[PDB]
RNA sequence: GGAUAGUGGCCUACCAUGGUUUCAACGGGUAACGGGGAAUAAGGGUUCGAUUCCGGAGAGGGAGCCUGAGAAACGGCUACCA
RNA sequence: GUCGGAUUUCCAACGGGGCCUUUCCUUCUGGCUAACCAGGACUUUUACUUUGAAAAAAUUAGAGUGUUCAAAGCAGGCGUAUUGCUCGAAUAUAUUAGCAUGGAAUAAUAGAAUAGGACG
RNA sequence: AGGGGAUCGAAGAUGAUCGUCGUAGUCUUAACCAUAAACUAUGCCGACUAGGGAUCGGGUGGUGUUUUUUUAAUGACCCACUCGGCACCUUACGAGAAAUCAAAGUCUUUGGGUUCUGGGGGGAGUAUGGUCGCAAGGCUGAAACUUAAAGGAAUUG
């Protein structure tokens, strides 16, 4: 995937304005700026220490999170660094008196500071228009995947 | 369970059935369709107006068996080419034939006044003089 | 398939109301049962009755008096607001002065009547005149 | 044969008319 | 008919329902203990064998099975506990 | 019910209401527990052990006279195999309808049945790859299901 | 990276193979501008809404642009078509 | 006990809120010896429903008002109308979606079985 | 496409006021095709409300009869009871337009769960388009138009 030794494309993956100083070599060997993106989401101890770029991350990148704050169950996330999910609700209606379902496929940004899998009980949060479709950005990942890593070791 | 599911969350399955079956009924289909926009001689309005090509007259049903005296109009809108009643006894004498005559259905949504075989239409007014008026001696039929 | 369980005991109780059955054994009840044969007897409706426990089910007996006319079941169980249970009072009961539309609350199992005071609302279940 | 003739939007192209 | 308890129905009547459409459900079937003729170790078989049931003591037949109960063999006198 | 047929049927056990007791029953735990894994070892699914010590020995339900159904013993100690008892049986009855099968091709009754037998194994599969005892992308399969039993 | 007043495939270069779907995509039709509303009055609905208010869009048809804070402006301009 | 009325109570019916019964109704922090807000994890998430905010005017429901009546309109009333006073333009509905807030039974979903599980 | 090819026998011969032969077929292996008055003209699950005897399948009692070595078990009966099945029969409690129905009941006192279908009759199961079939054809399936009825049950000379 995306596979640290960040630096793969053509040009240089930075933290833009974030400066190193060469000539001053001091006790940090290390430096980054991340940001608590608010309303009490735990920024992740992945994304502080982490060597990662992601200029749309809401931790460390320049994007921001306000306006709607959302839920959803990941499905599809073959994507680069973003994934697909699905936002299910009842729909009513007042002739029959009754409800129906319809759900949305809302695509959303994700960060490398999260290790999201198909089938995750996630949250996202709203970004700027970061790519076409892209308005959102994961902020907290609650997943739930029933143990399935000893799921072999069973009765 | 009488039929139709019932269910909570069942709506659209309601509305969709539903949607199936008002294609059933007549007037339903006729919306629709458009089909007062693509056959039935007058192209979605109350009346008409057309030229009068010739008079004729009818040998219709039985029991009233007799010779009704009705018209051909030709619509202008259209070019269709549609038969016609005169009303109130006389009057086939106030129409000629190239007039105006302005044309208005019988009230059945086409079919029939009666026993007749195929005519729909009935002349309310001949060149704007309102055969009404004339039958009632009131106005009078300038030619032309 | 049993669906709704209350269903089938307000239908039982209706066949051996009919027939003039002063007692009926319904099966296989559950609190919802409980609950609604409490409103019921609560008005008058129906006599004393009685839980037995085997282990699984738990059938009951109701002696009833015969003050009954129809108990009800609303299947579906709508959600129901404060003011659509005066559009439920008006289509199942026979008068205004009488019967009770039961129903379902967060604040729990109640007839209409006394939902009003409380005032609170939520489904509907069915309904006893 | 072919009988469709049906859903057509050229109908504005009967202003030839 | 029109009234009668349910509750406490004669027993009389109530051995002849089957097993499920009692007021409660139980079984019918009895344990037995069965004395094996030429030993001494006393078995206790269940009245539906499904199973030809060795006495351990003589390693021998006790009864058979059959469709319902549990048919006996020779006169082993059993005793239904 | 019946779920395939259009049979009727109620055919059962009416357990008793007791939860303890028999009251005139032997010792203890351990020697039913050792009764147990003595069958187990020697290799019997637990309907047949539950049987054979129904009638054989003098127990009603193990549940009653241990703390725990069969399945948990041969789980806790160490022998509940990798399928469960039932899905193991419908396996089996489709490699012998399908053996069956193979010789008789002509038939369409065999044919219909077998369609199905593995109706009941797909609807009990997908009970079990939810619950997880049987891990998922497993899949009953048509061709080696012969392999797939032994 | 360019471009923009500005996020953004908005556009270029390179890279990846994705994105939507029978919970109805997409396509077709609409004698379809959207609402606030209107008509019909047991309840529940059905049918209409070009039309006084709000919002959009257009000024023969498409395109382009000047000037300005604000126009792709037509009681402004330029070209082509009719 | 004012003589059309409550004040004291009787008595139930109605509603609430705690407190005690094995019954968590958050640990951690200064104003303090929790009344208070700032301050850490979350105490699965929902669906439903009460209440509140939001719900342009006009239209609709509807209060007041003798436009001579009415439809309408939001005006008007009132004195020495001789230097003025003054009332009023309410209220309600307004699906669904969002938001805030109760309630916790109905309908769902996770919480400890290879114990890599809590109080250690 | 083979193979068989007895009977019967679509199409093909003979006779004043229907009979004789007879291929295709029926029969079968391998392919298709997917129709029927494929009809208890009555979807599938689930619960409750009336009796009667009849038998089918299994099971539980009867020191009940036979039968066998009348000695035992069996086996066949007979009686009682129960679970499942095919039906009859009777009320009319309810239902229905009625005939009739233990369900077509528990539906204006109008909600257990769910699938499909119909919305006057002809035009027409036609036209057209797909779609499947070697073919025959099957599935899906309009409209313009015309019409005042078409239809159900039951009584009556």
């Amino acid at each position: 995937s995306t596979e640290l030794t960040v630096q793969s494309e053509r040009a240089f993956q930075k933290q833009p304005h974030i400066f190193n100083n060469p000539k001053v070599k001091t006790s940090k060997r290390t430096k980054r700026w991340y940001k608590n993106a608010g309303l009490g989401f735990k920024t992740p101890k992945t994304a502080i220490e982490g060597s990662y770029i992601d200029k749309k991350c809401p931790f460390t990148g320049l994007v921001s999170i306000r306006g709607k704050i959302l839920t959803g169950t990941v499905v599809s996330t073959k994507m680069h660094r973003t994934i697909v999910i699905r936002r299910a609700y009842l729909h009513y209606i007042p002739k029959y008196n009754r409800y129906e379902k319809r759900h949305k496929n809302v695509p959303v940004h994700v960060s490398p500071a999260f290790r999201v899998q198909v089938g995750d009980i996630v949250t996202v949060g709203q970004c700027r228009p970061i790519s076409k479709t892209v308005r959102f950005n994961v902020v907290k990942v609650s997943a739930a995947a029933g143990k399935a890593n000893k799921q072999f070791a069973k009765f | 369970g009488k039929g139709k599911p019932r269910g909570l969350n069942s709506a659209r399955k309601l509305r969709v059935h539903r949607r199936n079956n008002r294609w059933a009924e007549n007037n339903y289909k006729k919306r629709l369709l458009g089909t007062a926009f693509k056959s039935s001689p007058f192209g979605g309005s109350s009346h008409a107006k057309g030229i009068v090509l010739e008079k004729l007259g009818i040998e219709s049903k039985q029991p009233n068996s007799a010779i009704r005296k009705c018209v051909r109009v030709q619509l202008i809108k259209n070019g269709k080419k549609v038969t016609a009643f005169v009303p109130n006894d006389g009057c086939l004498n106030f129409v000629d034939e190239n007039d105006e005559v302005l044309l208005a259905g019988f009230g059945r949504k086409g079919k029939a006044k009666g026993d007749i075989p195929g005519v729909r239409f009935k002349v309310v007014k001949v060149s704007g003089v309102s055969l009404l008026a004339l039958w009632k001696e009131k106005k009078e039929k300038p030619r032309s | 398939t049993r669906s709704s369980v209350l269903a089938d005991a307000l239908n039982a109780i209706n066949n051996a109301e009919k027939t003039g059955k002063r007692q009926v054994l319904i099966r296989p009840s559950s609190k919802v049962i409980i609950k609604f044969l409490q409103v019921m007897q609560k008005h008058g409706y129906i006599g004393e009755f009685e839980y037995i426990d085997d282990h699984r089910s738990g059938k009951i007996v109701v002696q009833l008096n015969g003050r009954l006319n129809k108990c009800g079941v609303i299947s579906p169980r709508f959600n129901v607001k404060i003011g659509d249970i005066e559009k439920w009072t008006a289509n199942l009961l026979p008068a205004r002065q009488f019967g009770y539309v039961i129903l379902t609350t967060s604040a729990g199992i109640m007839d209409h009547e006394e939902a009003r005071r409380k005032h609170v609302s939520g489904k509907i279940l069915g309904f006893v005149y | 044969p072919d009988k469709q003739v049906s859903k057509l939007q050229r109908k504005n192209k009967a202003k030839q008319l | 008919v029109l009234v009668q308890d349910l509750l406490h129905p004669t027993a009389a009547s109530e051995a002849r329902k089957h097993k499920l459409k009692t007021l409660v459900q139980g079984p019918r079937s009895y344990f037995l203990d069965v004395k094996c003729p030429g030993c001494l170790n006393i078995t206790t078989v269940f009245s539906h064998a499904q199973t030809a049931v060795t006495c351990e003591s003589c390693s021998t037949i006790l009864c058979t099975p059959t469709g319902g109960k549990a048919k006996l063999s020779e006169g082993t006198s059993f005793r239904r506990k | 019910g019946r779920m395939h047929s259009a049979g009727k049927g109620i055919s059962s056990s009416a357990i008793p209401y007791s939860r303890n007791a028999p009251a005139w029953f032997k010792l203890s735990s351990e020697s039913v527990i050792e009764q147990i894994v003595k069958y187990a070892r020697k290799g019997l699914t637990p309907s047949q052990i539950g049987v054979l010590l129904r009638d054989a020995h003098g127990v009603t339900q193990a549940r009653v006279i241990t703390g725990n159904k069969i399945m948990r013993i041969l789980k806790s100690n160490g022998l509940a195999p990798e399928i469960p008892e039932d899905l193991y049986y419908l396996i089996k009855k489709a490699v012998s309808v399908r053996k069956h099968l193979e010789r008789n091709r002509k038939d369409k009754d065999a044919k219909f049945r077998l369609i199905l037998i593995e109706s009941r194994i797909h609807r009990l599969a997908r009970y079990y790859r939810t619950v997880a005892v049987l891990p998922p992308n497993w899949k009953y399969e048509s061709a080696t299901a012969s392999a797939l039993v032994n």
